[PDB]
């Protein structure tokens, strides 16, 4: 099975970077593929941040997120998400998500807990 | 930004068939995949790419479309309940829409 | 000959909804000539595949075409209640016909 | 409208032919297209005899039935069906039917009685 491996917390400090650590464990033996990476608030719909397998990564929050590991023209198993300058508004529940096929999604919830 | 339509609340006739279907409005977002599941099932996927996957407890009794709607077989009360067409897209993300099944 | 036509299911929704209604036409190799959307009353719709969609002047404003040979209704009312169906025009078959119950609040 | 002119019943002997006249009243002022003609017994679904604008005339499984009046490259006017070798079976309504856009079908129904 493909599983997404994340802590189920994160400490971030006020006003420095975090990096909210998101992978995607696929057994050799196993077949997928993957099509994108969402990010987004937990409970809401829509993509805070969003790789794309051809189109590339896409923020809408801001100029204060970045994809780490996530390039073009090379496997999407590694969704880590940082974050510039945290904000006391920054805490809460955010969802990692993996868009396979045939596995379909894999997902988890990181808590960022600021200051 | 963007909003889903369905097929509603429905009924439908045991041992009958019955047409899942959405359609994703309101926005110029790229489908990624769409996939069709109950609250703890994958029941298919429509991927841009790859086409259909369908998940093997509805393989023999579950016809893909029309378009990326999904179409029952053969339903029993069993099927009854809620119904997920979750679309995955570009740059937007994650939509949703709720289809509830009572046969 | 055969041809059998499934549907979206008989609907109960809510006012001021928005609703898909959908057919599809299978166990056949024949070529759809047109589908019709209507009611015994009046015509909502046509999708010809020459001369695209047409909508009956009195839904313009509350029917979408599509998905596909479906059709959205929109701002449900009370009213919208009723039979619904969906037939298909098709060679060398002829006609088939497919039935929705819509309910409305 | 576009309206549809045909005999409310009409008459033939065992053993002789007929011809169901059915007729596309167009007014000259009024535009539509015809893009197919279907004929079939009353009140059930799929067809008897169909006449579409490219593929032409199709006969659902008869060499009894033939379109009098149409042709493959003139506006799809006369539905004008005729039977050959009329039988005791082929007693009935029958639905003679255009599909027309924007207006949609515009049909009749037929009592064909049979005679000794
Ligand atoms: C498992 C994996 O490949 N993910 C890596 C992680 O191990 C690494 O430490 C981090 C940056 O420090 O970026 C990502
Ligand atoms: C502040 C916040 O958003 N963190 C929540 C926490 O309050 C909750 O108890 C837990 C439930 O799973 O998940 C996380
Ligand atoms: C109205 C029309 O054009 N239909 C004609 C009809 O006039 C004629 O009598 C018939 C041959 O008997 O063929 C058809
Ligand atoms: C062939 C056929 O079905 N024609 C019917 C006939 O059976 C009946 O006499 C009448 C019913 O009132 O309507 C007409």
């Amino acid at each position: 099975d493909v599983v997404v491996q994340a802590p189920t917390q994160v400490p971030g400090f006020l006003g420095d970077s975090v990096t909210l650590p998101c992978y995607l464990q696929v057994p050799n033996m196993e077949v997928t593929h993957v099509s994108q990476l969402t990010w987004a608030r937990h409970g809401e719909s829509g993509s805070m941040a969003v790789f794309h397998q051809t189109q590339g990564p896409s923020y809408s929050e801001s100029k204060r997120l970045e994809f780490v590991a996530a390039r073009l023209g090379a496997e999407l198993r590694n969704a880590s998400l940082r974050m510039f300058g945290l904000r006391v508004e920054d805490e809460g529940n955010y969802t990692c998500l993996f868009v396979t096929f045939p596995q379909g999604s894999r997902s988890v919830d990181i808590w960022l807990r600021v200051l | 930004t963007g909003t889903i339509e369905t097929t509603g609340n429905i009924s439908a006739e045991k041992g009958g068939s019955i047409i899942l279907q959405c359609h994703l409005s309101s926005t110029t977002a790229q489908v990624t995949q769409v996939n069709w599941e109950q609250q703890d099932q994958l029941l298919a996927i429509c991927n841009a790419d790859l086409g259909w996957h369908i998940s093997p407890s509805f393989k023999d009794r579950v016809a893909p479309g029309p378009g990326l709607g999904l179409t029952l077989q053969s339903l029993t009360v069993n099927d009854t309940g809620e119904y997920f067409c979750i679309y995955h897209t570009y740059p937007d993300g994650t939509y949703t829409g709720r289809i509830f099944l009572e046969v």
